[PDB]
């Protein structure tokens, strides 16, 4: 009843010690390193190992192994060995370039649909296209190095899917194979791989993650292969239609091969070197784009950086292995000291990949994601953590008493810009008089102004507090799908059982009963939903009183996902809530963290390794006027004051200590590799915003010291300084001169500044420079922008991104990712092809190997596809699928992009476009013009799509509750199901039996609160599906249905209160009828006589897509009327012109640019980015600091509220028992706090999270500066015709679709366009005015549904916290 | 010139309350939160002594 | 009325002593002891007893030549190179650059040398 | 003068406050557990003794 | 009362002599320590009442806000 599913892609680490464990078992001596690993994994072998080690195959292996005829190696090795295989017989030769000739046709057929599509609407004109008629002559002989990578993903894929297969049907199955991959034996299992090659006498081990991470390599080579010779041959078509670089496909195959020999001469350590030309890309880019010194500098910095990499990497590696059975592996070249000619070589080739090119320099970047991934080995990263976070740091007070001058600083000056008032002090007469005078006038001096003895004196300030503290935990920022630590006690629990000794294993059965059943948990949600007396205020509690100090159960355990930490769970609440505080009050006063010459520079610095020199000394300095301002102690401070006192310990499987008899306790464990004590704070990710506002706090007095300017900007963990300075020229300096100068002063500075808090930068992670900036990896020169849109599609491909297979959302991600390739790669054809080769691809040749259903969804297809031909009466089942791949998945077809994604990204209404979509592409079949308007020709393939959509049996339930959830939800099963509906009511039946109360107590109520907001708002005549929303975010079922979609999303809803990774079948069974019934709902819309063949068919003379539109979607829920949600399409309702017309009468786009090409070029205009209006509200005036964030978010909604709703005839009631029953106060005393809102059209301005609030173009932000726009006709003709009334079309989105307009026809002609005119068709737009809202509200229902759920109620503004708002 | 005088010596003495405060926050450590003794030295701030006030207001039932 | 000058100059000459005194101090963090068993406390001392610590090795650091340098305001030839005019290159590098200046063929391997 | 008088009493309470810090930071220098833990003791009878100060205060009516 | 000066003038002596012995209690081990914990000047009751009268302001102004309730 329970099946295993594993991994098909690579989404975990490859392990040096399970590795290093099975083989030490299987060959019987120290394998990858001499550690304690392969000694207990000899001496107590797990069972898997055992299996493994047992079989005949293994057997006979090994014992030709122990006689000396078949050599060890290392897993790259072996890499190198697969990236190599060419054999293959003149019939696999065939038979791969037959599949490959097949794919690539059927893809350029898919994709005839589209273009001529857009190439009928733009005006511009078994493949009907000329273009794709030229492209499929260019495309009818793949290369060589093209079937390679083809032929190799091909056979490690069917080698997976064959293992994955039967093993979900069968549990424990080893998959022996010597027939896929001739030459090569496989013996595979999820726990370890051992590979063969007879002919050459190799063997080795691995893992299964390193199988997964070859299939990944040979899949990311194919796919740049593939992308690059479909856009070299678009781009021998037309110069304009492929993307911006172009490579030579013959280099591109050498680099990998050259890459694949420096990782096969230095093993494993070959990555450091790997890891190192990504500065050489830096250094070519600058060599282009820097001057003479600048770029030197950084030439011979990155030389010197490669080389000590080298060399490190051969030290390691001849030091590692040496007393393993790896010793003899290692080549004569690696002491010989010629490596480093083939290195020479490496680095030429990528310098001719480049081509002194920017383009292609940048697109350079996927090198360093296709050589795949190393074994980390977490006990020497453990190691050399150690050193820097054990040592003793020197300071003088003065650097303590600035710093903290400078934060108190940046608080004091944050105050009285956003309060108005400086913060409350306690100590005021600590100020001399100047100080006292700016405190007295609510005002602050400038940095220009500013002294250091100014700091020290501002060091001195005490305050009292003004932010509050949440007294309620908050489930959504506690609960996860993440693991969790055990306590120090139940720590050996982290291990095998096997090899822990035996004295262990007696201790940990007798420890587990003093334990909860929440605290042996192993998973977040599992903690918290195993916890019989939980309480909404523990963590306050915790907080408050300091339960978090001397804890007899603090533990930290690292994992090898950069050293991954945790801690049990209260520590990792109060972690948390420390950095939700930061977060939530502090960072408004941090902006920069979300003289005959003006000389200018700019640094780049790496602060990844920021946190290990941090001491208490120098974080809680400044975590104290955090902790003040709070009126809390020790809060922000926490990691400084409890983790010098626990044990680090490696907690990896496989990685187990060595604990000496008599000893149970961690804290009296010897000091070891992989488990030390004494960590003087900086533990990575925790405390991560304190850091950053004390490095910005640090460059303001930097910059008050050096006495010139600083622009900040911290992203991550890489910051940017720009500093500016105002000198006289001298005689004979230029001004290239003038800015070196000011760089190297600038660097001594912050080196200074740096190593004076106990940070000691290095060469390596800082450089200068003076005009551009790798903005955290975006190359822009000169306003240009270069993009690395190849490294996002590179693992594109069947089963991706997806739960338990799910072909729609796999379907969905193809879509979303190949979008990259025209959203920056600006090529609109090669992000088309490339997307139907990958869809193809999923739907005909990879449906039929489902892991679960094994061929039923492939059944399901062919009775859709015979449908579609007998109701289009279509040709074959090859023209069907042609059509199905291009109909919306709305409707229940197959595409994933809809076409008004390739000219604006934002719509407010999805049912218009759908529509539009299939009207467009039926136009294909059906012959019609779409620069006409719509007639009947002789052919009535879109009348009857049009009727049978419009003709369908109304049944409707749960209307209100939907469309809460889904404003756009459909109704009368007209739409397809997705996860978080079907597996709803398993999540709540699995947790109306947790021990929480709080989850259970929900969870029994779920399904009568939904029946109540049903019967809630049910009597409003007009519907308003944006203020339902409203309604349904401004009470307390919002959360649990949070929570409860945050459940519906893992693996096996059923078993996670059995602590087991298996998948029940029931979960299995649910998702393949939700699979089968989605793949039919196209069977299911469109019936085979348009629901009577009597029905009049739909005439299609003086029509309305938009009309349509709300008669479909008010006919499906049964409402009379629904407004605020249709919306016309941009792309049907403009029509196109090129010439000037009599009088204009549209929106006019114009080239401002001289050039006849605009790609990759800058112009006069300002960018265009959408950005909708800005409110028109009155704010009151109370201290706003006096309420938590989330008081002030319902305080927003119910202004809202009373906003839209201010028509009903209930409106004093309904409004009084919101405020009573969320915020606590009365409606007369909550009215004084509420925004009042100025503008009159809330069907206009609303804002929900359920509308868009910018409307961007479908082309990138530096390209949008060539045009320019005038709306002025259309204003004319629109305020003729309607005049002070407003109407429902969109002017971004029109603005938007001209824009990428411009775009298309010069990536289509060749030629960019003069001006482009838009004239509207005014039979698609309507009013848009605010009803007049008639009945009335249940005030019953209302009070029901916040008395069941009133346990995810926020915060009540009391009567101390009430008061205080107006004094 | 005496009130001149006066402010120097009330500028110094701001100086050295500066610094003085830093240390004191500086040296109030993991050590002396493991010795329990940080309160003493950082001070009592508003939870703590709003729970102090809802003990001693309630000291069983009111 | 020289009383109230004298009395002045006392105050400001005590008030520079204890200033000067103040801003010759150095900190040292809390870690843990030799022979480690416990955490010590953050030391306050003046720099030159602290400069006399670290030197004799009694409060133990790697890099001591470069601590002992920076407490005594002033940069070492590490910082000097590290913040230099023109970075030099090593042995290894100038090889690796002497291979990459000039396609004349100098390299002398290929793929089936292995 | 007023001048002279306010600016002799800000002396006199900065004077103060140094002489605490100082107070504070030499009876914290201390590393064994006998001063420490009779900070310890002084910190529980602060606490108490507060207490019974906010209740016999509030008690007043 | 201009004379007042003396005061300030003895307070500062008092400052600069605890001054240093703050500097000789942490560079005390072998160096300026007989016995254990150096021979202090027993005064651990006036940071105590400062303690006390700062908590005191605070549960003042507490309480004042906590009046108009």
């Amino acid at each position: 009843a329970n099946v295993y599913l594993t991994d098909s892609y690579l989404k975990g680490v490859i392990s040096f010690s399970e590795c290093n464990a099975l083989g030490s078992y299987i060959f019987n001596g120290p394998y990858l390193k001499n550690d304690y690993t392969n000694l207990i994994s000899r001496q107590n072998p797990l069972i898997e190992h055992m299996n493994l080690k047992k079989l005949n195959i293994t057997q006979s292996l090994i014992s030709k192994y122990h006689k000396g005829e078949i050599k060890l190696e290392e897993p790259t090795y072996f890499q190198s060995l697969l990236m190599t295989y060419k054999s293959m017989t003149s019939s696999e030769q065939i038979a791969t370039t037959n599949l490959l000739k097949k794919i690539i046709r059927r893809a350029i057929e898919i994709s005839d649909v589209k273009v001529y599509a857009i190439l009928n609407k733009l005006g511009l004109k078994t493949i009907k296209t000329t273009l794709l008629k030229k492209l499929m002559c260019s495309m009818q002989h793949p290369p060589s190095w093209l079937i390679h990578w083809f032929n190799l993903y091909t056979k490690l894929n069917n080698i997976l899917t064959q293992y994955r297969s039967n093993e979900v049907k069968n549990h424990g199955f080893t998959l022996i194979d010597n027939q896929t991959l001739s030459g090569f034996q496989f013996i595979l299992n999820q726990y370890g791989c051992i590979v063969y090659h007879k002919e050459l006498k190799r063997i080795t081990v691995t893992t299964y993650n390193q199988f997964l991470t070859w299939k990944d390599i040979s899949l990311s080579r194919l796919n740049v292969c593939l992308i690059t010779w479909i856009s070299n041959c678009l781009n021998t078509l037309n110069k304009s239609l492929g993307l911006r670089c172009g490579f030579n496909n013959v280099i591109l195959t050498q680099l990998f091969l050259y890459g694949d020999c420096i990782l096969k001469l230095f093993h494993n350590e070959g990555f450091y070197i790997i890891k190192e030309v990504e500065g050489f890309i830096m250094s070519l880019i600058l060599n282009i784009t820097e001057e003479d010194q600048f770029r030197k500098r950084f030439y011979n910095s990155m030389l010197n950086n490669i080389t000590d990499a080298a060399n490190k990497a051969q030290k390691n590696l001849l030091s590692r292995v040496c007393h393993t059975l790896l010793d003899k592996t290692v080549s004569d070249n690696i002491i010989n000291g010629r490596w480093i000619i083939l290195l020479s070589k490496f680095l030429k080739l990528i310098k001719l990949a480049g081509d002194n090119n920017l383009n292609n320099l940048s697109e350079l970047y996927f090198l360093f994601r296709i050589f795949g991934h190393p074994m980390v080995d977490e006990r020497q990263a453990m190691d050399a953590v150690k050193i820097n976070c054990n040592e003793t740091k020197f300071y003088l007070l003065s650097s303590l008493s600035m710093l903290r001058g400078a934060f108190i600083y940046r608080i004091i000056k944050g105050f009285v810009n956003n309060y108005n008032r400086w913060p409350t002090l306690r100590n005021a007469i600590v100020l001399p008089l100047r100080w006292l005078t700016y405190y007295k006038l609510n005002t602050y001096p400038s940095l220009l102004e500013l002294t250091e003895r100014d700091l020290i004196v501002l060091s001195g300030l005490r305050f009292y507090r003004e932010f509050r503290l949440p007294k309620k935990v908050d489930l959504e920022m506690i609960i996860n799908d993440k693991a969790i630590s055990p306590p120090k006690n139940l720590i050996w629990t982290s291990f095998p059982r096997n090899y822990m000794p035996s004295h262990i294993q007696n201790y940990i059965e007798h420890e587990k009963l003093k334990f909860s059943e929440s605290d042996k948990s192993r998973r977040v949600l599992e903690y918290y939903l195993r916890d019989n007396k939980f309480n909404e205020c523990d963590l306050y509690n915790c907080v408050v009183n300091q339960s978090y100090l001397n804890n007899p159960n603090h533990v930290v355990s690292l994992t090898g996902k950069r050293m991954f930490a945790m801690q049990p769970g209260m520590f990792r609440q109060v972690q948390i809530l420390a950095e939700k505080m930061i977060a939530e009050n502090i960072l408004q006063f941090f902006p920069e963290s979300l003289n005959n010459y003006i000389s200018k520079c700019s640094i780049i610095t790496d602060l990844s390794k920021f946190n290990q020199a941090f001491r208490y000394e120098t974080s809680c300095i400044c975590s104290d006027v955090l902790d003040e301002l709070h009126g809390v102690q020790s809060l922000f401070s926490w990691l400084h004051l409890t983790i010098p006192h626990v044990t680090i310990i490696c907690t990896y499987r496989h990685a187990p200590p060595y604990i000496g008899d008599h000893i149970v306790d961690l804290n009296n464990v010897d000091e070891q590799s992989g488990l030390y004590r004494y960590h003087m704070g900086g533990i990575e990710g925790w405390c991560q915003k304190l850091w950053t506002i004390e490095a910005i706090s640090l460059l303001d007095l930097i910059s008050l010291k050096g006495k010139f300017s600083i622009t900040a900007l911290i992203n991550g963990d890489n910051q940017s300084i720009d500093i500016s300075k105002p000198i006289r020229l001298m005689e004979g300096q230029t001004h290239a001169q003038a800015d070196y100068l000011l760089a190297l002063n600038s660097l001594k500075l912050l080196y200074k500044e740096y190593a004076g808090i106990g940070h000691k930068l290095k060469g390596t992670e800082t450089y200068i420079s003076r005009d551009m900036q790798f903005m955290s990896k975006t190359i822009q020169h000169n306003g240009v922008y270069y993009p690395a849109s190849i490294k996002k599609v590179l693992r594109v491909g069947p089963w991706i991104n997806t739960i338990l297979d799910d072909f729609k959302v796999s379907l969905e991600s193809i879509g979303s990712l190949t979008q990259e390739l025209e959203y920056r790669g600006e090529s609109l054809l090669c992000s088309l092809i490339f997307r139907n080769v990958w869809l193809y691809n999923q739907i005909a040749l990879q449906l039929k190997n489902h892991a679960l259903c094994n061929n039923k969804l492939y059944l399901d297809i062919l009775k859709v596809l015979k449908h579609l031909k007998t109701f289009f009466n279509l040709d074959n089942i090859d023209t069907a699928l042609t059509l199905y791949m291009n109909l919306p998945m709305l409707f229940g077809g197959g595409d994933p992009n809809l076409l008004y994604r390739s000219f604006y990204r934002r719509t407010p209404d999805f049912l218009t476009e759908a529509i539009v979509h299939s009207v467009f592409i039926l136009s294909y079949y059906t012959n019609h013009d779409l620069k006409d308007k719509l007639q009947d020709l002789s052919d009535d393939r879109l009348n009857k799509f049009l009727t049978c959509i419009i003709t369908f049996d109304k049944n409707p339930n749960a209307e209100f509750v939907t469309l809460m959830r889904d404003p756009q939800a459909l109704g009368s099963e007209r739409q397809a199901k997705i996860t978080s509906e079907i597996n709803r009511l398993a999540v709540t039946e699995v947790l109306s039996t947790a021990p929480n109360k709080i989850f259970s107590k929900s969870a029994q109520h779920y399904t009568t609160t939904e029946i109540d907001l049903n019967d809630i708002m049910q009597n409003i005549e007009p519907t308003y599906p944006h203020g339902l929303r409203v309604v349904y975010e401004s009470l307390p079922f919002y959360k649990a249905e949070k929570i409860v979609n945050l459940i519906s999303g893992t693996k096996s809803i059923t078993n996670i209160l059995e602590k087991t990774s298996a998948i029940d079948l029931t979960d299995i069974d649910r998702a393949t009828e939700m699979m089968r019934k989605n793949i039919t709902l196209l069977i299911r819309i469109l019936p085979l006589d348009c629901n009577r063949d009597k029905r009049e068919i739909l005439s299609m003379e003086n029509l309305s897509i938009t009309e349509l539109s709300k008669y479909v979607r008010e006919r499906s829920w049964s409402l009379s009327n629904i407004v605020g949600v249709t919306s016309p399409s941009i792309m049907y309702t403009m029509d196109i012109k090129y010439t000037t017309s009599t009088i204009s009468s549209g929106i006019i786009i114009e080239k401002y640019n001289v050039n006849s090409l605009t790609r990759g070029e800058r112009g006069p205009t300002k960018p265009w980015v959408g950005s909708s209006t800005q409110e028109k509200k009155t704010m009151p005036v109370y201290n706003r600091q006096v309420l938590t964030k989330k008081q002030r978010d319902q305080i927003d909604l119910l202004a809202k509220l009373d906003w839209v709703y201010a028509s009903i005839d209930n409106k004093d009631e309904f409004m009084e028992e919101l405020s009573i029953g969320t915020l606590g106060l009365t409606y007369e005393k909550a009215k004084k706090l509420f925004p009042q809102y100025l503008s009159v059209n809330y069907l206009h301005r609303l804002t929900v999270s359920s509308r868009p609030c910018e409307f961007p173009a479908s082309i990138p932000a530096y390209r949008t500066t060539n045009y320019h726009f005038d709306t002025s006709p259309i204003n004319r003709i629109l305020t003729e015709k309607y005049g002070d009334e407003d109407i429902d079309i969109v002017f971004q989105n029109c603005i938007s679709f001209g824009l990428s307009l411009m775009s298309v026809v010069e990536q289509f002609t060749n030629v960019c366009p003069n001006r482009i005119i838009l004239i509207p068709k005014l039979n698609e737009i309507h009013l848009m005015k605010p009803p007049i809202f008639t009945g009335d509200v249940d005030i019953h229902k209302l009070k029901q549904v916040i008395q069941k759920q009133h346990m995810f109620l926020p915060d009540k503004i009391s009567l101390t916290q009430y008061v205080e708002l107006f004094l | 010139n005496i009130t001149a005088r006066l402010d120097r010596i009330d500028e110094k003495l701001s100086e050295i309350l500066g610094m003085l405060h830093t240390l004191v926050v500086a040296s109030a450590g993991p050590t002396s939160a493991r010795d329990g003794i940080r309160d003493a030295m950082v001070g009592l701030r508003e939870e703590m002594i709003e729970k102090i006030r809802t003990e001693a207001l309630m000291t069983n039932d009111r």
